[PDB]
């Protein structure tokens, strides 16, 4: 619940006006790669995916 | 740091021809700071 | 002192097993084998570990900047925040990250190997401090904590162990690497270390050799 | 459910850019080939069902 919440920003902070502005883009993928937990444990991990 | 700038914003424009007008406005900004970096150092030394 | 080009140095990772820490470098053999193993070198006292592969060689060093400009076309010292462009020693051949699916961990392993890559896409590396202690821009005291990222891919080397033995890629975390100064630039015509070379005996034609080929002997 | 499907709306549209870039350069075909090795295709098809 929480986290469908925060990503629904993002989405408005990636493309303006039909799929533009890519530096700010570049960065969130290069950031939030940093972080594996930000993906949901059920992939993204060590045990399974 | 700010000499590890310069030195990176040289790059950026290493594979052009022409410094647009705007790739000098900002670039005098910078070295006009340096230059009174370089003041100063010299006035703790002067009057060894 | 520190570290300089044209050097010759190893890697070095530390991972219990047996409850006591166990040294463990990375090695390959070269010609056959495109991947890279691990080489225990915990028990020199009886066990001789296998240096011969374990060298590798320092060949450039440049900003991320400098490096992506190259890509579209002395002797330095190492900083944090730099690239690095390894390069091992015997086979002459360049260490990098290959494209393949090893250990079936439904995930981004991408195991490490080295073909030829002089071409700059995936042959070079960035590294970071480990600790809060170091900063960018600082100059890289001799055995320091190194942890190194693929320029290309974006992953940490990662010291992936698993049920079966231990294994090298780059997935999920970090792995502290020690460096070690094997060598530097020597003096002409003196004798060093790690050299392969003839013993010869008396004044003009006499050498030391074993016994020849296709016998049973054993070469003892 | 919500979760999931949000996250891959996300890096959909964080993609690196139109074919205007992606035909003409070689900095956003590093990003491309990031996120395309986090989910793969076989999977993904399936999932249409």
């Amino acid at each position: 619940c929480g986290g469908e919440r925060y990503l629904d920003f993002l989405r408005f902070a990636v493309f303006v006006n039909g799929e533009s502005v890519e530096e700010n883009a570049n960065v969130v993928v290069r950031l939030l790669i940093r972080k594996p937990e930000c993906f949901g444990p059920a992939l993204r991990g060590e045990g399974g995916s | 740091r700010l000499q590890e700038s310069i030195s990176d914003f040289y790059w950026y424009y290493s594979g052009k021809d022409v410094i647009e007008e705007q790739g000098k406005r900002n670039f005098s900004k910078a070295m006009s700071v340096a230059k009174q970096v370089f003041n100063s150092l010299t006035e703790y030394i002067q009057g060894p | 002192q520190f570290l300089r080009t044209d050097d010759e140095v190893v890697l070095q990772c530390s991972a219990t097993v047996l409850k006591e820490q166990l040294k463990l470098c990375l090695a390959a053999e070269g010609f056959g084998n495109r991947l890279c193993f691990l080489e225990p070198t915990s028990n020199a006292q009886n066990v001789p570990p296998d240096l011969a592969i374990c060298c590798f060689t320092l060949e450039q060093s440049l900003s991320v900047r400098a490096l992506q400009e190259m890509l579209a076309n002395g002797h330095r010292t190492l900083l944090y925040g730099h690239a690095i462009l390894l390069r091992h020693a015997h086979s002459r051949m360049y260490l990098s990250c290959l494209t393949t699916s090893r250990s079936m961990t439904d995930k981004l392993a991408f195991d490490v190997g080295l073909q030829e890559d002089a071409t700059g896409e995936a042959c070079w590396w960035t590294m970071h401090p480990a600790s809060k202690q170091r900063s960018e821009g600082e100059k890289v005291r001799v055995g320091d904590d190194l942890i190194l990222v693929s320029v290309s891919s974006e992953r940490y080397l990662h010291l992936s162990t698993a049920s079966g033995e231990l294994q090298v890629d780059a997935s999920f975390m970090q792995t502290l690497w020690n460096m070690n100064p094997i060598c530097s630039c020597c003096e002409e015509g003196y004798v060093t270390g790690g050299h392969v070379l003839r013993l010869f005996h008396g004044h003009m034609d006499e050498c030391l050799t074993i016994s020849a080929a296709d016998s049973d002997d054993q070469r003892r | 459910m919500s979760f999931y499907a949000a996250l891959i709306d996300l890096l959909g549209r964080c993609a690196p850019e139109m074919h205007l870039i992606q035909a003409g350069k070689g900095e956003a075909l590093r990003i491309r080939a990031i996120l395309r090795s986090l989910v793969p295709l076989d999977d993904l098809v399936g999932i249409i069902s």
